[PDB]
């Protein structure tokens, strides 16, 4: 059990960086799809309020 | 975008206001001529009568 600890912690280092990508990745798009979307809108209002 | 936004809007709205007051003034200037001309007629004929 020993042996087979030391192989796990290198696959429960592997996995952190696994989960920190999957966890980016999702934030990254939501926010910015919001903000382009909020991009539109305002430079959409500029020329309306014109 | 929201401050370029207001800043259009808010001069398209004070020109409107200036010019919408500057007439009701020359018309209230005019108003009260004709208010104060008749109370110097109708009192004058009060008091000469």
């Amino acid at each position: 059990q020993s042996e087979a600890e030391k192989a796990r912690k290198e696959l429960l280092e592997l996995e952190a960086l696994s989960m920190a990508v999957e966890s980016t990745g999702t934030a990254k798009a939501e926010a910015e799809s919001r903000a382009e979307a909020a991009r539109i809108e305002g430079e959409g209002s500029v020329l309306q309020a014109k | 975008l929201k401050a370029q936004a207001l800043a259009i809007e808010t001069e398209a709205e004070l020109q409107r206001v200036q010019k919408v007051r500057e007439l009701e003034l020359v018309y209230a200037r005019a108003q009260l001529e004709l208010e104060v001309s008749k109370a110097q007629q109708l009192a004058e004929v009060e008091v000469k009568k």
